[PDB]
RNA sequence: UAAACGAUGCCUACGCUGUUGUGGUUAUGAGCACGGCAGAAGAGAAAUCUAGUAGGGCUUUGGGGAGAGUACGCGCGCAA
């Protein structure tokens, strides 16, 4: 039986979409049902700011963040916990994510 | 409200060939209608085939637990011998409660709380 | 020995007291919730038949437990009929349940004639259509003197409820036997409730009951209280 | 008889099991606007009042009288 | 395009289910006219206006509580006098009342009518 | 865990409806009256009884406690409404108010010292 | 038209006070027709006085029509809306219901201590939705009041008023208490008693009874 | 040749509400074409709804599991 009213992805009035690969295992995933994750991850840890501060030859200074966009097939983001099974009512409800650091 | 007669009155239906379930049925109801508030009757053995069960029933209030099972639960236990081995039977009535003390005790279970009306 | 009834709700009230007519809750669409008011106008003429017993099992750790499920019809063979299901652990308790239903699903049951109004009215008036899960049921009018042309569960529901003779048609699973009993009361239900050609100018209009009969109440809510 | 209940705003007859049926009764207003003894009587369907169309429908009804 | 009988039928029938008292129809043909002329003789619609748009044609009308159903029957079968009583049969409801409507050389006439007239036709609708 | 159970609270609950008038913010007076009052068979319970409605009694008397009707309180929320506000908007008969306000009071012809909103 | 009671202007002015006219910003195909604009710098819906007091003037009528006036039965589940009720129904000799309606308290007979209507009334109906659904078992009708972000299926009579602030609840049910009375000719003229009754309803905190107790205690 | 799938043929009808898009036009109130979403009422064995109402027109197509989409003949293809 149907268990999704969209098929589990986000296709509508097209035929066919690109495809991206996963970041733990490198399988091919269309892009419109892909699971994907934001992270903006400062160069320095917290626990060396309060070095940083005698450290730096400026007057002051901001630490460099890095920023990725990563993607995951079904099986690794079930394995690795972004995703969990849930009841027939709680399939339904949609809400953004953190993003994460 | 003597559970050693009634077990002797299912023995006996054994005996005479009857069912199980109808002799059982009519024991309850001699216990119910003689004022018992409750009772528990299993019957055990090779009943109904070469694998052996036991059918148990209950009816009304029946107490299990500390100091009110000994002043207000009755117990017997029979068995009958029939040609495929031996069919044991238990019986137990919990007795009604008897401001003169014959039929059971004078004090109510030390649990039950009652509020007296206002005048 | 016998328990004496005090009427729960504000109709059974007035049946006790005697101030109203079976008719007159049935042409109100007034709401049945005790069974003691069908039992007060119809106990001496009421039959009954048993349409179907059957056993039902629930899975559990220790094995199958079981009931029984018993379906059957109340009825006077005149006017009136009602349909009614119960389970219970006793074959037994599951009638005693299943008779409260019937008497809280009572209905009159209107009739009319073939051909020209000659005589006593026989037939359903008009053709009609009644569904219930996968079964369907369909009965027309018939000559005078034909019979009941009927199949084994619906012809005893017809006789009943006092109706004389009938063509009846069925499709899908008659086999499951609470559906076809109560496609076949829609059936005749329907034919009941058609918007006649002269049911426009037959119209009536009156005060309900409960609302012409407030003062009387008002005394007894005060004869309860003194 | 049991068979002579209609419908005022639908214009069908009511059957005898319908738990959603009900009567409406209002009284007349008196000169200089008090109250009387004199009844208006409506009786309704319970198809009208699932679909929530009662609400609208009286309205027209009192404007008619 | 659909029929313009058929149109006709669905229209009323959906609109007297949601208990309107009144509708527009909007394709209107000659013997959708006559059709509407015969319900109007039996009581069964009260009131009918006809505009003349210079596009088609369109009409609007009041609906009668004692209308049940109405329906078309396409195609539209030859029958002798000795063939109607079966179709009035299959379709009405009971033998004392409701209307099966068919053309002749005398108009459009209904089931009794052609007893008197000593007449069959094509088969055209049906109302009740 | 210190829960005081079923019939103990329900019993409580009760016995302060009941009597009210009767009880104090004292154990010993609370004690007393539920000695004298009621069936309860060993002072175990009677000393919860008690300390469960002492423990109502400072709640119910400050005010109240929802879910338990005390006629006395009832009677002492009519005195603090009897105790009537002396506040008004009945004076406030020179008002301002929007153009569509304005309009409606036109439309219905509405005599009154009205003013557009200066806002 | 409709006939009935006359206004007069000192209950105009009261109503529009108690900010009665203020919808919200939402409306509804049920409820467009008691509208009349829109505020331009708020998108606040205004209703119509008129029609305001012509459904008032219908719902006063029909509370006149049954016989034995405890079978009219009254709920509002709110405090912030509480005393209205409680002292409303025995201006009228109607019972009341004040906390949570037990579900089922009209359906079964095991459930103790309410009647079985013959009229029910509402106040902010998006609450006490269970009484409205549970009336429709047992062929009573349902009176409410009510706003043009919420709309009612069963609901024969929709009063048109603002339901979201103590100022409103007020002074609705201060003036519908009058005209009952004034109907059956128990009152000589509905402006008699303005500021006394429609302060007695208004809902208050705690907090100023405190400081009321004090003045009030001061001033004897 | 594909799980070439929204597993839902093509024209043409009659049909409840709220909300959110894309492109033009606007008495600025709204419309027309192409969509998404959430209820309702009906429907259906249910799950659910491209599935509501209906003798409108035309084509394809199924008739308990298996053997079998296999044998023989024929048509296309370099073969597969
Ligand atoms: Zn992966």
């Amino acid at each position: 039986t149907k268990k999704r009213s969209n098929n589990g992805r986000s296709k509508k009035n097209r035929g066919h979409t690109r495809c991206v690969r996963c970041e733990h295992c490198s399988a091919m995933v269309p892009n419109d049902k892909a699971i994907k994750k934001f992270v903006v991850r400062s160069v320095i840890d917290a626990a060396s700011l309060d070095d940083l501060k005698i450290a730096t030859i400026y007057e002051e200074y901001e630490v460099p963040k890095s920023y990725y966009k990563l993607n995951y097939c079904v099986s690794c983001a079930v394995h690795i916990k972004l995703v969990r099974v849930r009841s027939r009512w709680e399939r339904k409800i949609r809400k953004e994510q953190r993003v994460s650091a | 409200l003597c559970p050693a007669i009634q077990a002797e009155f299912i023995r006996s239906k054994f005996e005479e060939n009857i069912p199980y379930r109808r002799s059982v049925v009519s024991a309850i109801k001699n216990i119910k209608s003689a004022g018992g508030q409750g009772c528990v009757i299993e019957v055990s053995g090779k009943l109904k085939g070469q694998r052996a069960r036991s059918v148990k029933t209950i009816d009304g209030k029946i107490i299990h637990a500390g100091q009110p099972k000994e002043e207000f639960m009755r117990y017997a236990t029979t068995s009958v011998l029939l040609k495929q081995g031996i069919i044991g039977i238990k019986v137990g009535i919990m007795l009604p409660q008897d401001d003169e003390g014959i039929k059971g005790p004078v004090y109510d279970m030390v649990d039950k709380i009652k509020v007296l009306p206002i005048k | 020995e016998e328990a004496e009834w005090f009427p729960k709700t504000s109709l059974g009230k007035l049946v006790k007291a005697g101030r109203i007519t079976l008719d007159e809750i049935f042409g109100h669409s007034l709401c049945i919730r005790e069974p003691e008011i069908i039992d007060y106008f119809l106990k001496a003429t009421l039959k009954e038949e048993v349409l179907v017993i059957k056993s039902v099992q629930k899975q559990t750790k220790a094995g199958q437990k079981t009931r029984m499920k018993v379906v059957l019809a109340l009825g006077d063979h005149n006017n009136y009929i009602g349909i009614g299901s119960g389970v219970a652990r006793d074959v037994v308790s599951a009638i005693n349940a299943a008779k409260v239903v019937a008497k809280c699903s009572m209905r009159p049951i209107k009739k009319g004639f073939w051909g020209n109004e000659i005589g006593e009215a026989h037939t359903v008036p008009v053709k009609a259509l009644g569904k219930c899960g996968s079964v369907k049921v369909q009965v027309t009018p018939a000559p005078k003197g034909t019979g009941l042309v009927a199949g084994g569960v619906s012809k005893t529901i017809f006789k009943l409820a006092g109706i004389k003779d009938i063509f009846t048609s069925s499709k899908g699973q008659t086999c499951t036997t609470e559906n076809f009993a109560r496609a076949s009361l829609y059936a005749i239900t329907n034919s009941t409730n058609f918007n006649m050609p002269n049911v426009i100018e037959e119209k009536v209009v009156e005060l309900n009951p409960i609302l012409k009969n407030a003062e009387f109440l008002i005394e007894q809510e005060q004869r309860d209280l003194r | 008889n049991s068979f002579q209940r209609v419908c005022d705003f639908s214009l069908k007859p009511i059957s005898s099991q319908d738990r959603s049926s009900v009567q409406i009764n209002m009284v007349q207003l008196d000169e200089r606007g008090r109250a009387t003894k004199d009844l208006m009587i409506f009786n309704v369907s319970g198809t009208v009042r699932k679909n929530g169309k009662i609400d609208s429908m009286l309205y027209e009804r009192i404007n008619e009288m | 395009m659909m029929d313009k009988l058929a149109n006709l039928c669905i229209t009323i029938n959906n609109a007297n289910r949601a208990q309107k008292r009144s509708v527009v129809i909007r394709r209107i043909s000659k013997v959708c006219r006559l059709f509407l002329e015969s319900m109007q003789k039996h009581g069964y619609i009260t009131d009918i206006v006809y505009i003349d748009d210079h596009r088609e044609g369109k009409a609007v009308v009041g609906l009668s509580g004692r209308l049940n159903r109405c329906g078309a029957i396409c195609p539209r079968y030859d029958v002798e006098l000795k063939d109607v009583e079966r179709y009035r049969a299959n379709l009405l409801p009971s033998r004392g009342f409701g209307h099966l409507i068919v053309t002749s050389s005398k108009g459009l006439i209904d089931h009794r009518e052609c007893i008197q007239h000593n007449t069959g036709g094509k088969i055209l609708g049906y109302f009740y | 865990g210190q829960i005081k159970g079923k019939s103990v609270r329900t019993a409580s609950k009760v016995i302060v409806e009941r009597y009210f008038n009767r009880l104090t913010n004292d154990f010993y007076d609370n004690r007393n009256v539920v000695i004298d009052v009621a069936e309860i068979r060993s002072k175990k319970l009677r000393n919860k009884v008690s300390g469960c409605v002492t423990k109502l009694y400072k709640r119910v008397k400050k005010n109240g406690v929802p879910g338990l009707y005390i006629k006395e309180h009832e009677e002492e929320r009519e005195k603090k409404e009897s105790f009537i506000p002396k506040i008004s908007i009945l004076d406030e008969d020179k008002v301002e108010v929007d153009e569509v306000t304005m309009e409606m009071i036109n439309q219905y012809e509405i005599n009154g010292d009205y003013v557009l909103a200066k806002k | 038209a409709v006939r009935v009671v006359p206004l007069s202007d000192k209950v105009a002015k009261a109503m529009v006070q108690c900010c009665c006219h203020l919808g919200g910003v939402t409306s509804s195909t049920s409820l467009k027709e008691y509208i009349f604009g829109k505020r331009e710098e708020d998108k606040v819906n205004i209703i119509d006085i008129k029609k305001m007091w012509e459904k008032l003037n219908l719902a006063a009528r029909m509370i006149c029509s049954i016989p034995n006036p405890k079978d009219i039965v009254v709920v509002s589940s709110k405090d912030f809306g509480r005393k209205a009720v409680i002292k409303f129904a025995e201006s009228i000799g109607a019972t009341a219901v004040t906390g949570r309606f037990i579900p089922g308290s009209f359906s079964n007979y095991e459930i103790k201590g309410v009647r079985e209507p013959r009229l029910v009334l509402v106040s902010d109906c998006f609450a006490d939705k269970q009484v409205v659904k549970e009336a429709s078992y047992v062929n009573a009708p349902c009176i409410a009041f009510c706003n043009t972000d919420n709309d009612i299926e069963f609901v024969d009579m929709v009063i048109p008023m603002n339901n979201r602030s103590q100022s409103a609840i007020g002074a609705g049910f201060c003036i519908l208490s009058k005209l009952v009375n004034y109907m059956k000719g128990n009152i000589d003229k509905v402006e008699d008693k303005l500021r006394d009754h429609i302060e007695l309803y208004t809902y208050r905190d705690s907090d100023e009874l405190e400081q009321l107790y004090q003045e009030q205690k001061i001033e004897e």
